[PDB]
């Protein structure tokens, strides 16, 4: 078929134009960089020349940015069976998230300046109810994965980066006064839907990539449709990153609250739930090692799936570390009596055998480096 | 009979139990392992019991004699049999936790363990996930039970259902006493109807199911709406909605208060019009804004429509019809020509009421979907007359 | 009495206002037949008089404005609004002249923005259709649900648009005067009814270029000048009026987006011609390269040995200035794209003063000013203004999300595309109405017209962009959703939609993949699809994975588990529809089970080979629920496969046990034939789940285990016994009439064909003695029977044709393999 | 079932024949006095051709008896109009229709 491929000048004009539009948007429109999140948030955070009266109006009606957060907080608190998909919320959640981070020997002076600049950008949101909105949206999804919850988690991480104590206090206060069980029920459900390494899915992909499929209108060179092995790995990382940031800075009050919610009618132990996912991830990694144990060299697709599994395992270990540091005696006792020891025993078996296997060929040195820091 | 059931029953009122220790003073103290206590079903008022005939059942309060109805929670099935613990005059030491402690229920008198009946095969095809609860000498390893707290809203509602059901059943059987026995020139020849109790109970429930005011902020309004929907579902699942219909039906066989006076006397007939209006008002409150409750009328719609011409509660019945139509699209799909002609006849006989027009508007479009049959029938039977 | 007296008679005012609401309800959502009827009660003169009546009460003024829209404009506006999200741009000379900026001398990178909504737009939009309201025409002899669908009543649009412009202009001046008696009793009642009418007419495209200019002057006389008159944006209106102002600005923002798409399509037509002309010239000179070059000519001709999509990807890869070596375009051609890329970013306000000077700056300033002037209390207004604000800040992203719905077509295919859009508009109108006998006929003929259109097959990508398969699927499930268990109504509509989707999948793999994304959605609606016969949602699911290894390997286990759960249910309960028809109660549903079996047949067998990933899962799922094998193969108390077939034959020969015993019903179900068909389907499925020979020869442990399980389920002797069963042969007698079996109620060669497939794939023929044993009892009697039927009378009989298919697909190919 | 009562005389010489377009202005009321249709409100004359059954059969004979410029009152029995089926939402079943028809011109 290569030697009989039709040249572009023999195609009809309308067909060639359609191909041009697809090529132009991918190479020229998508690649274009336009940063407007900082400018948009700055414009919405300004009160408009209403300071010529300075009376008892000190109630200080919300600024345009504040009204935007209240509107999304309004639809999150609406009594509905399912949180319907909203592109407007997703678009603005990304805008708010992208406006808060904005980020080889950095000195002490500017290191603090970056932290203070980071705090100010986060302050523009959590002082306008953004911290409460994130919790409401998580509780509204009721444990259903999707673009809505993923956008909410990214926004929550954006305002919690660096261990923002002020945001943590606002989130903790809101949960304790409402005494709602939906937030942790949603979190627990999301963690149970997180995927691990599936060998059956991996085996199917290897056969699929060996067929070499093409399309009708032209010919696609091994189309790269969505990965089906740990497809939501990025979602899993931010879900545990969000939980880690709730305890960042050794917030003992939030560390105890994750283990037990005293005011709620029912209690969910998030600390134990994290260990449950770690066991499932560890078992999947152990199964993956046995699959390649007979084989002499791990091929490229296997190494990539190993790398993303280790990245998720790093976040879970970091999240567990943040739960107990400070130290939090209650969380330490909870982990001691949990199945964490079984997971650690399993990881040691995988670590010992993978180190010996990976060291036998220099083509897998990068994977070995990632394995070592995971240990 | 007692079953192990899952699904929606975990949020219903028939899965609620009250633990009653065998004492009055300090009956609210912390529960202790091996402490005898009765287990009472809140909505029915019956007590878990062991009978020589049927085994494990729930019996009335007149048959709970501290021997068939004494149970205790034990941390393990080992036969400790150490000594009868003596109760203290106080709260005591806290032992059993909510949602963490695993409790084995043992019948004190017999020593049997609470477990399931190991359902016979060929019954799974019937969809029966329920496992009958039995008392057995050995039991199984998974007989441990978790005790989960119940919200004060649900606990109060379950007790209200128990009291409401008993009162209306007494009222219903009182009506059936003189169902076809005219009193003549004498007394109705029976116990007096609980007229004052029914009226007060209806008024309390109407205020219990009142929708939240529109002037509230969005946050608390949604919270009250969530509680209201939960309470409507709790009452409906216990047959309260069907109980109200039975009261209406038995009171609807009398065309007027004077006709009702011919069977229940004058002193009971002077409240006949008040009770029927309250019954329809309560019926509307039980279904207003609840699609699940409104969908129940997709099987009995002539029940509401045939009562539209009743003069004693014309406004109340119209409100009930309006609530059903604005919530349940299923009811709109069963609307027939005779139903629409009856609603149109309401304009002819009761005058130009804008609420009847709103009822007709709700028949056309529901949730952004239009019904052509309803639109054509309304147009055919209302417009060309020009009257 | 004068209708103006209702300002004090509030009891009649409320009733009449709700009467107008009832008029809108009965004609709501495309009920054009009722809309014509309403014209006899509220005629055109009354509606036009009510619009200009300044003394009407507010509720009545708002009601009559909405009544006019509902009767005459609601259907046209809704249909037009659905088409506004797509950009089908024909490559016509009018399209070529479209440019991002008007011809001017302001700046090379970007001139001044033109007026939004003013200019030439070539995107295809089907025209509005109206019928004159007449009540003296002869009533059509056509019966109900068969007459053509009624159009919306006709009202003069040119006169209506002039009145709307004049009324809006007067309101702006009147609003400036700050009169203590505004029309309708309030500022809200004066502007909202007028703005709704203007917004509706703008969407319908009634206003011309001059009319749009007048509207822009009223909105903002300073920004929208081309080269007390206060604009609406500065009149301090309430929130209800502000919501209508957002709708107006939303339309003009859409026009700017549409202009960018058309301009981009216009540039594509011009740029492709230069690309094609240059590539033709480059190829011409490249044919002489051997005189001055060598083996690296393959690198230069690499472009011509690549797919056309890849060819144009390489040609446009000169943006980052680090890829100016692989791109063979001359610098002059490269400059044209870069010049257009600069003025495209400028037209989106990327980069390149109290006056906004543009729509983008006007909207952004207005939304921010509104929010910081007061706490907005209307949630609808808050969403509208922030949705509008987001578009202005992200113009390139808005264009990026609109390109997937953009498509360029040849000017010679415009008329067929317009016809297809008309049919698609009819189908989309059925998403907001309960299905009925009249709507069923409209849906069926719309599907037939679409499948009769050449564009539907020439441009599968365009059909996918229009969401045609989604719209048809949503209509089907709504009918299936209602009455999901007791009875399915409008069966002809369901089988028309299902047949449409099956042909949709077979057009291209991309269409097949698109329907594969709804595989779980189709399966959950396929439980009751057994009742309908013909094309079913289960057939659509099967058609979305047939002969596609990529989709077969992507089939999730949950979908297979869902099907097996359905199959398990059919093996334990009788068909409720059959029982209601007087059929004898056998404790299972062979008819329903067979339909699920053939779906699994397509999931595990693709292109003549068994998909081991799916085959292993299906076998394991089947054995975990042994009731999927039927009452036979039950293990304890269960007769063998051979006994079940023999029992089914006796059932077929005996009435009062094979059917109701009252085709008679034109699709009469015979239980004897149904039982054989189930086991034949089951044996066929298990045979196709057998591992391929190369896996068995390789000694794979999983393959050997699966074959051992299959052998245990179906013994070899039962296979030979079924093949050896006699077949009824069309004979002659009783004056010479042909005594033929009824193929729908008897043992057929197709049942034997499944057994042969299992025998070949699972057991095989490895020894000569077994081969001879199979021939003389199972194969040779059938071969002789077919040979004897090759006469003048019996050659064309149904049984003879079935025998030929059985021999030429199962028996003879097997004998050819066993020839050595 | 059409009775034609004259309101204003026409020319009295030219009459519409088969295949000729008739331009009329009409106002239709039910025989009890309730108006349901009128071309005056739409301000556009109604055009139809005789013999093509475009309109109800009552109009076929009624207009044929009229002259150009004549204004007449046509009373149509239910059989010569919509009759038992009627016009849903406009004309009740078994309704006698009364029309005030003016024959503007022929084309």
């Amino acid at each position: 078929a290569c030697f009989r491929m039709t040249p572009l000048y023999n195609l009809p004009t309308h067909r060639a134009c359609n191909m041009f539009l697809e090529s132009y948007k991918a190479a020229w429109i998508l690649t274009e960089d336009h940063s407007f999140e900082d400018r948009m948030i700055d414009d919405l955070s300004k009160a408009g020349e209403q300071e010529e009266e300075e009376e008892e109006v000190e109630e200080k009606k919300p600024d345009p940015l504040h009204q935007l957060v209240l509107h999304f907080s309004r639809t999150a608190l609406t009594e509905k069976s399912k949180l319907d998909e909203d592109y407007l919320y997703m678009a603005y959640a990304d805008i708010m998230a992208k406006s808060c981070h904005l980020e080889v020997e950095v000195s002490f002076e500017e290191k603090e300046m970056e932290k203070q600049r980071l705090l100010y950008q986060q302050s523009r949101l959590h002082t306008r109810g953004a911290a409460e909105m994130v919790l409401q949206m998580i509780s509204a999804c009721k444990g259903e994965t999707g673009a809505m919850v993923s956008s909410t988690l990214k926004l929550g991480i954006s305002i919690l980066n660096g261990g923002n104590a002020e945001v943590q206090q606002k989130m903790l206060d809101y949960l304790k006064d409402k005494k709602e069980v939906g937030f942790f029920q949603s979190i627990q459900a999301l963690m149970q839907t997180c995927s691990v390494l599936d060998l059956n899915a991996f085996e199917r992909q290897n056969k699929a990539e060996g067929l070499g499929m093409v399309n009708e209108d032209g010919t696609v060179i091994n189309r790269q449709n969505g990965e089906k092995v740990m497809a939501d790995d990025e979602f899993t990382q931010d879900l545990f990153r969000f939980l880690q940031l709730l305890c960042e800075g050794h917030n003992n009050d939030f560390q105890n609250y994750l283990r037990t919610q005293t005011g709620n009618t029912t209690t969910i132990n998030i600390i134990i739930c994290t260990v449950d996912y770690l066991l499932r991830l560890q078992e999947s990694i152990s199964d993956f090692y046995w699959y390649y144990s007979g084989k002499d060299v791990i091929e490229e697709q296997g190494k990539r799936n190993f790398s993303k599994a280790m990245s998720v395992a790093k976040q879970v270990f970091n999240s567990l570390t943040e739960y107990i540091q400070g130290p939090c005696t209650g969380n330490q006792q909870s982990l001691a009596h949990s199945r964490l020891w079984d997971a650690v025993v399993g990881f040691l078996h995988v670590f010992a055998h993978m180190m010996m296997k990976l060291a036998q060929d220099s083509s897998q040195i990068e994977l070995l480096k990632e394995l070592l820091d995971l240990q | 009979l007692v079953y192990y059931e899952g699904g929606a029953v975990c949020t219903h009122a028939r899965s609620l139990w009250r633990l009653e220790p065998l004492r009055i003073s300090w009956s609210g103290s912390h529960l202790r392992w091996g402490q005898p206590l009765r287990i009472r079903h809140v909505t029915t008022g019956r007590y878990l019991a062991l009978t020589e005939d049927q085994g494990l059942v729930v019996v009335d309060a007149c048959k709970a004699h501290t021997k068939a109805t004494s149970f205790c929670f034990r941390v393990s099935k080992e036969k400790l049999d150490t000594a009868p613990k003596r109760d203290v005059e106080g709260m005591g030491p806290p032992e059993i936790k909510y949602g963490e402690s695993l409790c084995f229920v043992q019948h004190v008198a017999s020593g049997l363990w609470l477990t399931y009946a190991a359902p016979d095969p060929k019954a799974l095809r019937l969809g029966v996930l329920k496992k009958k609860a039995i008392l057995h000498q050995e039991g199984h390893m998974d007989d441990a039970l978790f005790l989960t707290r119940c919200q004060q809203e649900e606990s109060q509602a379950a007790r209200m259902i128990h009291s409401t059901a008993g009162l209306y059943n007494q009222f219903i059987k009182g009506l059936d006493s003189f169902s076809g026995k005219p009193r003549g020139s004498g007394p109705p020849a029976g116990p007096a109807l609980p007229i004052e109790a029914v009226i007060l109970s209806l008024q309390d429930l109407i205020g219990y199911f009142e929708p939240p005011s529109e002037e509230l902020q969005h946050e608390e309004k949604q919270s009250k709406l969530r509680s209201l929907r939960n309470r409507q579902s709790l009452f409906q699942e216990e047959g309260m909605l069907s109980l109200v219909l039975n009261c209406i039906d038995r009171l609807n066989v009398y065309t007027t208060a004077a006709h009702f006076a011919e069977y229940a006397g004058e002193e009971a007939a002077e409240s006949w019009k008040e009770i029927v209006n309250l019954l329809y008002e309560l019926l509307a409150s039980l279904i207003r804004g609840n699609r699940a409750n409104c969908a129940l009328f997709s099987t009995n719609l002539d029940w509401v429509v045939s009562k539209l011409d009743r003069l004693e509660a014309s406004s109340g019945i119209l409100e009930v019809l309006y609530c059903v139509l604005i919530e349940s699209p299923e009811v709109l799909n069963i609307i027939q020509e005779n139903h629409i002609k009856s609603i149109i006849s309401l304009l002819d006989k009761h005058g130009r009421n804008h609420k009847v027009l709103d009822v007709l508007c709700s028949l056309c479009v529901c949730n952004g979907v239009a019904v052509r049959s309803n639109q054509d029938l309304i147009t055919e039977n209302l417009l060309p007359g020009r009257e | 009495m004068d209708i103006l007296e209702l300002s004090e008679r509030l009891d009649l005012q409320r009733f009449h206002s709700h009467t107008l609401r009832l008029y809108r309800a009965v004609c709501a959502l495309g009920n054009n037949r009722v809309a014509h009827a309403l014209c006899s009660h509220v005629d055109q003169a009354q509606l036009l008089h009510a619009l200009e009546d300044a003394h009407l009460p507010g509720p009545l003024r708002a009601g009559y404005y909405d009544l006019l829209i509902s009767i005459h404009l609601e259907s046209a506006c809704r249909s037009r609004r659905s088409m506004l999200s797509e950009y089908i741009v024909p490559l016509t000379p009018e399209t070529r002249a479209i440019t991002l900026f008007p011809p001017g001398r302001k700046g090379g990178n970007a001139r001044r923005h033109g007026l939004p909504g003013v200019g030439v737009t070539t995107s295809l939009r089907p025209p509005h259709h109206f019928s004159p309201p007449c009540f003296v025409a002869a009533l059509p002899a056509a019966g109900v649900a068969e007459a053509p669908a009624r159009l919306s009543p006709a009202i003069p649009l040119e006169a209506l648009r002039d009145k709307a412009l004049r009324m809006l202009g007067e309101a702006v001046r009147d609003g400036g005067q700050h009169a203590r008696d505004p029309v309708g009793g309030s500022v809200e009642f004066q502007f909202v009814p007028v703005l709704k009418l203007v917004s509706t007419l703008l969407v319908m495209g009634i206003f011309g270029d001059e009319d749009v200019k007048q509207i822009l002057k009223m909105i903002e006389p300073e920004v929208f000048t081309e080269e007390l008159e206060e604009g609406l944006l500065q009149m301090k209106l309430p929130e209800s009026v502000k919501l209508q102002m957002c709708n107006l600005l939303e339309y003009f923002c859409d026009q700017e987006l549409q202009h960018r798409v058309e301009s981009l399509a216009a540039f594509a037509e011009r740029y492709v011609d230069k690309l094609q002309a240059n590539q033709r010239s480059r190829y011409a000179l490249l044919m002489r390269a051997f005189t001055m070059s060598a083996a690296e000519t393959a690198r230069r001709t690499r472009e011509f040995r690549s797919p056309p999509q890849e060819q144009i990807n390489m040609l446009l890869h000169f943006k980052d200035e680090a890829d100016e070596e692989d791109c063979p375009l001359p610098e002059d051609i490269r400059q044209d794209l870069q010049d257009f890329h600069q003025d495209l970013l400028a037209h989106c306000g990327i980069q390149l003063e109290k006056k906004p000077q543009s729509l983008q700056e006007l909207v952004s300033h207005m939304v921010v000013r509104w929010a910081q002037e007061d706490y907005v209390q209307s949630p609808e207004l808050v969403r509208a203004m922030f949705s509008l604000l987001h578009r202005q800040y992200d113009g390139l992203g808005e264009l990026l999300r609109a390109l997937p719905r953009a498509y360029t077509i040849s000017p010679s295919s415009v008329e067929d595309t317009m016809s297809l859009l008309e049919c698609l508009g009819q189908i989309r109108s059925l998403l907001i109405v309960q299905m009925g006998p009249q709507e069923e006929n409209l849906m069926i003929q719309s599907i037939g017209n679409i499948m009769n259109n050449k564009v539907f097959y020439q441009h599968p990508n365009l059909m996918r962009a229009l969401g045609m398969h989604e719209t048809v699927m949503e209509v089907m499930v709504n009918v299936l959703g209602g009455g999901e268990t007791k009875e399915i109504r409008f069966p002809k509509m369901v089988t028309s939609c299902c047949r449409f989707l099956c042909y949709f999948c077979r057009i291209s793999r991309q269409n097949q993949r698109s329907m594969f994304d709804h595989l779980s959605y189709l399966l959950e609606n396929s439980g009751i699809g057994l009742g309908m016969q013909g094309s079913t949602p289960l057939d659509v699911a099967a058609a979305s994975v047939i002969d596609n290894n990529e989709l077969a390997l992507a089939l999730q286990e949950q979908d297979l588990e869902k099907v097996v759960s359905y199959l398990a249910g059919c093996g334990l309960q009788s068909c409720p529809m059959l029982l209601a028809k007087g059929y004898p109660d056998i404790g299972w549903n062979p008819c329903g089970g067979e339909r699920y079996l053939d779906f699994l047949r397509f999931a595990v067998f693709v292109n003549g080979e068994s998909v081991e990933e799916n085959a292993n899962v299906v076998v394991r799922l089947l054995i975990r629920k042994p009731e999927c094998f039927g009452p036979a193969l039950r293990g304890e108390g269960g007769s063998g496969l051979l006994a079940a077939i023999e029992e089914a034959i006796r059932i077929s020969e005996d009435p009062a046990r094979d059917g109701p015993g009252v085709p008679p019903e034109e699709n009469r179900v015979h239980l004897g034939h149904a039982i054989m068909s189930f086991y034949a389907a089951l044996i066929d499925l298990l045979g196709r789940c057998a591992p391929e020979m190369h896996l068995i020869q390789a000694g794979k442990g999983e393959a050997l285990r699966i074959r051992a399980i299959l052998r245990s389920l179906v013994p070899l002797d039962d296979l030979v016994g079924i093949i050896s069963l006699p077949l009824q042969i069309p004979t002659l007698g009783k004056d010479g009439a042909l005594v033929q079996p009824k193929m729908s109620a008897s043992f057929v060669p197709d049942h034997k064909a499944s057994m042969v497939l299992f025998l070949d794939r699972v057991y095989g023929i490895e020894n000569q003695d077994f081969l001879l044993h199979v021939l003389d009892v199972g194969f040779l009697p059938d071969m002789r029977a077919a040979a004897s039927l090759d006469t003048a009378t019996f050659s064309t009989t149904e049984m003879a044709l079935a025998l030929n298919r059985y021999l030429c697909l199962a028996v003879l190919p097997l004998i050819t393999k066993c020839a050595p | 079932g059409v009775q034609v009562e004259t309101i204003s005389p026409g020319d009295g010489r030219t009459f519409p024949k088969r295949g000729q377009t008739c331009v009329v202005h009409y106002t239709g009321m039910l025989e009890d006095g309730k108006k349901f249709d009128s071309s005056r409100d739409r301000n556009k004359p109604f055009k139809f051709m005789l013999g093509k059954q475009e309109v109800i059969r009552g109009w076929e004979e009624g207009v044929a008896q009229m002259s150009v410029g004549q204004r007449a009152k046509l009373t149509i029995s239910p059989d010569y109009a919509y009759g038992a089926t009627g016009h849903p939402g406009i004309i009740p079943p078994h309704a006698t229709l009364v029309f005030d028809v003016e024959l503007l011109k022929l084309e």
